[PDB]
């Protein structure tokens, strides 16, 4: 019994959209500089709910007006998905981000909205309040970037003790910080933002050696790829991005091994068949 | 589809400074 | 003081970011008590900590110092009443120091 | 295959699925690579046995790994640890009422466990069969079904399970109601260990102050230690022996109570002193108060002094503000401050100097708006004529063994 | 098939193993008496596996049982024993301050600016500060590692700069805290436990020693008693007053904290004696650290001394036998033993005595098979040149007051 919630944050409070309404959330996260995205198709909206939500979602009041100094400029929405049977819940968190676009896909008799949320869409920040370090090592520049963005950081890499001259003095906004941390040292070590945690790590290392996920049940077949193992699965509320996987397949016996995660393809539909997550993984070292 | 990717490409090119 | 949700499962592992540290507590029923394996930032901290009400899980100083925090059970641990009746609370450095000062002069 | 489930960070206990898999792998390697390890087969039965074992031992070891740590111990282990400091867990007994009167008729026989009841619950079981004599009334012995100090007040016991002929039961005043006990919890044992540690983590003077301030009616206490090996003034009190400790207690508590507190907190070897003359009232005579040690019948004598009482007069010449106030309000504010009923400020405790500036501050904090022109203080001995005008000064300093008391009548308020 | 109990000499429960015969005799008389228990058979493999399992069970149980007593325990197991007596396990820290920085003009001295002193400094700046136009600023710094560090009072090296800043420096006014370090005291917790076996107690020589040792950065404490009060000299160090406690504290702790702990462990009314001129180095000459009594009254004086610093040398002659080259691990072993890292043999402490046999014993500890021939030691005061080869003898008395120290370069090793 799938349980999917879309929880907005508005002045009135959190208005949770449950799974009783036709909801369809397509999320795609990855270990890059690009903001992970979630498309949301929500049907069955009443007139009052539409007035409460769509009118709040806007791109104005920061271009033709001022009304902006901090958050509340755009509504931040989180996603809590999982399963529930025998009374126990499994609602994890699968996405946190701010809306940017809203449209309508289905006309009457079912007025269905389709919003587009991106992680860290608050790039309308204080244009870098604190100046970057003049000379500093990679780990300390990462710490400065995390502090500027307001997110806790996980810096686990072998390039931390390398000095830089002018590490990001052309940066204009908070979002460009991640692009810069990605720009320097891009054979392996790609930094990204997963929810509210900024992860800077080598591509062949697991953020968490103790949090390997043993996988034995797959939808379809766990296959090879030009990098690693690619496979789809039913929603397990224990698979993050950059996490370690311990694939143990039946159809393909030689894809077994330990892999790290590079991409993630959530497709959750409460009132439709697709409730799968697709994992791109590469060999872990 | 492709309109989603188009919207993504547009959102990439929005930052807080005009020049 | 942060309440860590629990599950009425005899053996479980809860993983969270609390107090600028990443904790992982594996609570399991051992004979007629509850034991916990506590790990912070990946590396293990303690194994098989017998759990009681009011006594911090991280007992020895270097595990909760400096300002690392601690975990406290309101009552004696019992997975049958987890979530509704028994809660595990996380205290940061200052809160745990104040709790220790309170409990060192009972 | 067994790894090392002991390691150094305490005992690591794996899941029974994992240990069963290890045992199954061992049996498969031993007997045959494709042996049927089904639970109904003899090899499967042996696997299940070796899986119940090799897990019972792991769980026992993890159960009693860090058992010498008193903070998180349990059961007999906690009892053994607590018995090192004399703390012993009690025994869970029950009330054992004897001689309970029973009224009936002829030769009615009361059987064991007749289960009488007190007016407020508390079912008691008869522990001895009896037969009523020709007089019609007899005595029985009852034991509380539950545990602890169950009350058995004098009154008419009601009968739950009564035979034919038994009229009633009464707790006559001759009944010996032997009380019971309700053991002691492990949390209470750890708590008592903490109490004993707090008691014995203190030095001489600190323990003196704590024990004698815990006594009721003790407003303040001044503890002074010579620690010089020379009869001299250290910082305000003229001692009389080279190695001694001097304690002054305010208030009007029970002399035996404060003496017992002194004795219980006494450091040892270092004797008390009354000081020199006029070094705090050496009450109870030249010889100190004797107390009986609760531990042994040997008595011990303790000496302590009450503060030199001083009567404090305060003259104020306040100018009335917009709002109307009565001089009784100022007098009561000063009296409350001197008694110490205000927050923050200690007041006129022993060894506290009497400052007109502090009195003016208290007067202001209780009565804002009025304008204070001049405040003066004066100190005299108790039961002496009030000081003449001009004797008042802006501040009176007091010794380490005196206490100033200000009454409502000692505050002279002038409305200028 | 037995648990040997070393009653007094080793205090260890030891497994006896030899359980395969017992397992074989168990299979016999239960599966019959004619069973072919020979190997290369299924029952033989079963018996071998069961015997292995039961030897492992016995070993694990013996180790867990032996963890109850020290000298055989390890992390989180010996620590239950330490916490039984309240000997704290112990933390880490690193933070400095006040470090001056002479620089160019309006340089942005940004956070975590890496700096380094002689012993691998690795010092960062806590928060970014911008240089004032005068050119002199003060920053607050922390240490990368979590070890007891002594920064030199001279600026040594910086890593990160905009090439405009000249250099940082350390001034006398800078606040330096020597930090505690995990345990590093891991094998010598067993040494420190015996000394601090009475931390939870007060008002005794052992309690005073335990508490002062518990004070951070106090490597060693010597506390004498004066039970026989007739001036004289008791256990070394002349005693001016008849009854007094003489305290010698090593390390580089904070005077206020050490004096507060010494006050907390006071013993009633026993004075503090640190005179006799050369006996120790007085902390503050006459009128030592005042401190404040927690039982609020007066400002007393706590008197202790610091040891006389000595510099030791070690001349070793070894054969480099058994075909194992070792050129400069010998001085590392010697300095480890002197610092007290070894288990059970506390090194050069305030009450130590530099022994040639002890040094040769430590060398034979850490590396056997070199056949030490000569291990002369001698020593001199804190300054002074080398004592010349004529002074190198087999022993130094190193009286109760004072403290020896062996440098890494003060050990000379020669191969014969």
């Amino acid at each position: 019994k799938r349980i999917l919630r879309v929880t907005f944050n508005m002045p009135y409070g959190p208005e949770v959209i449950r799974e009783d309404l036709d909801v369809r959330v397509r999320i795609m996260k990855a270990a890059l500089r690009i903001q992970n995205r979630a498309t949301m198709e929500i049907f069955g909206l009443t007139t009052q709910l539409r007035e409460s939500l769509l009118s709040q979602f806007t791109a104005w009041k920061h271009r033709q007006r001022q009304v902006g100094r901090e958050d509340e400029l755009m509504i931040k929405v989180s996603v809590e998905a999982g399963y529930s049977d025998q009374g126990r819940e499994q609602v994890s968190r699968v996405f946190v981000g701010e809306v940017a676009i809203v449209d309508i896909i289905s006309p009457p008799p079912d007025i269905g909205i389709r919003i587009q949320c991106y992680t860290r869409q608050i790039d309308r920040t204080k244009t870098i309040r604190n100046m970057p370090p003049a000379n500093t090592t990679f780990v300390k520049f990462v710490e400065w970037g995390a502090n500027e963005m307001g997110l806790n950081f996980i810096c686990d890499t072998s390039y931390n003790d390398q000095v830089l001259k002018n590490p990001g003095r052309s940066i204009t906004v908070a979002s460009a910080i991640l692009a810069s941390i990605q720009d320097m040292y891009m054979p392996d070590v790609a930094a990204f933002v997963d929810d509210d945690i900024l992860i800077v790590k080598d591509r062949d290392k697991v953020i968490r050696p103790d949090e390997v996920t043993n996988v034995n049940s797959f939808v379809g077949i766990p296959s090879w790829s030009e990098w690693g193992v690619e496979f789809q699965c039913l929603f397990e509320p224990s698979i993050r991005v950059a996490g370690g996987v311990a694939v143990e397949s039946l159809m393909n016996p030689s894809v077994n091994g330990n892999y790290v995660i590079t991409a993630l393809e959530y497709d959750l539909a409460s009132r439709d068949r697709p409730f799968y997550i697709k994992v791109m993984g590469s060999p872990a070292a | 589809q492709l309109t989603t990717a188009i919207q993504d490409a547009q959102n990439d090119s929005a930052t807080k400074i005009l020049y | 003081m942060k309440k860590i949700p629990l599950t009425a499962v005899p053996n479980q592992a809860i993983s969270f970011n609390a107090g600028s540290s990443y904790w992982k507590i594996r609570l399991y029923q051992n004979m007629d008590m509850m034991n916990a394996d506590i790990s912070r930032d990946g590396v293990i901290v303690c194994h098989g900590v017998r759990c009681f009400g009011g006594i911090p899980l991280l007992q020895y100083s270097r595990q909760y110092r400096p300002d690392y925090g601690n975990f406290v059970f309101d009552r004696d641990a019992d997975w049958t009443l987890f979530g509704d009746g028994i809660n595990l609370f996380y205290l940061d450095g200052a809160e745990f120091a104040e709790y220790q000062a309170l409990a060192t002069r009972k | 295959a067994n790894y090392n489930y002991i390691v150094d960070t305490g005992v690591i206990v794996a899941d029974t699925a994992d240990v069963l898999s290890d045992v199954e792998a061992e049996f498969r390697a031993a007997l045959g690579a494709n042996i049927n390890l089904a639970a109904s087969t003899p090899q499967g039965s042996l696997v299940a046995a070796e899986a119940i074992a090799r897990s019972s031992v792991m769980r026992n070891e993890a159960r009693i790994a860090n058992t010498i740590n008193p903070n998180v111990s349990f059961g007999t282990f906690l009892d053994a640890i607590c018995a090192l400091m004399g703390i012993e867990r009690g025994s869970d007994l029950s009330t054992f009422g004897y001689g309970v009167q029973v009224t009936g008729r002829s030769q009615t026989r009361i059987s064991t466990g007749s289960r009488v009841q007190t007016p407020a619950g508390a079912i008691f079981t008869v522990l001895s069969d009896v037969t009523i004599p020709a007089g019609g009334v007899a005595t029985i012995d009852i034991k509380s079904q539950e545990y602890g100090n169950i009350p058995l007040p004098v009154g008419n016991l009601i009968i739950i399970d009564g035979t034919i002929g038994w009229s009633g039961a009464k707790v006559i005043a001759s009944t010996r109601v032997d009380p019971g006990s309700r053991q002691m919890s492990d949390a209470e044992l750890k708590n008592a260990r903490v109490n004993r540690l707090a008691i014995q983590g203190r030095n001489s003077t600190m323990a003196i102050k704590a024990y004698v301030s815990a006594v009721p009616n003790v407003t303040s206490v001044n503890v002074i230690e010579n620690n010089t090996g020379a009869v001299q003034v250290v910082n305000g009190v003229s001692f009389t022996l080279p190695y001694a400790v001097w304690v002054c207690v305010a208030g009007n508590p029970d002399k035996q109570a404060v003496a017992d507190a002194l004795w219980a907190a006494h450091n040892g070897g270092t004797p008390w002193d009354y000081g020199a003359t006029n070094n705090g009232v050496p009450v109870d005579g030249p010889n100190g108060v004797p107390v009986r040690d609760p531990a042994s019948g040997r008595k011990y004598v303790v000496k302590w002094t009450t503060p030199i009482m001083y009567d404090g007069y305060v003259n104020v010449t306040v100018q009335q503000g917009s709002s109307s106030v009565a001089p009784e309000a100022i007098q009561n504010a000063v009296v409350n401050y001197a008694q110490g009923k205000v927050e923050g400020e200690e007041g006129l405790v022993v060894g506290a100097s009497l400052s007109a500036f502090e009195v003016a501050g208290a007067i202001a904090r209780e009565i804002p708006g009025i304008y204070i022109k001049l405040c003066q203080v004066a100190c005299v001995a108790a039961g002496s004529p009030a000081p003449a005008p001009g004797d008042f000064t802006s501040e009176y300093v007091m010794s380490a063994f005196g206490q100033a008391t200000i009454s409502v009548g000692n505050v002279r308020v002038t409305f200028v």
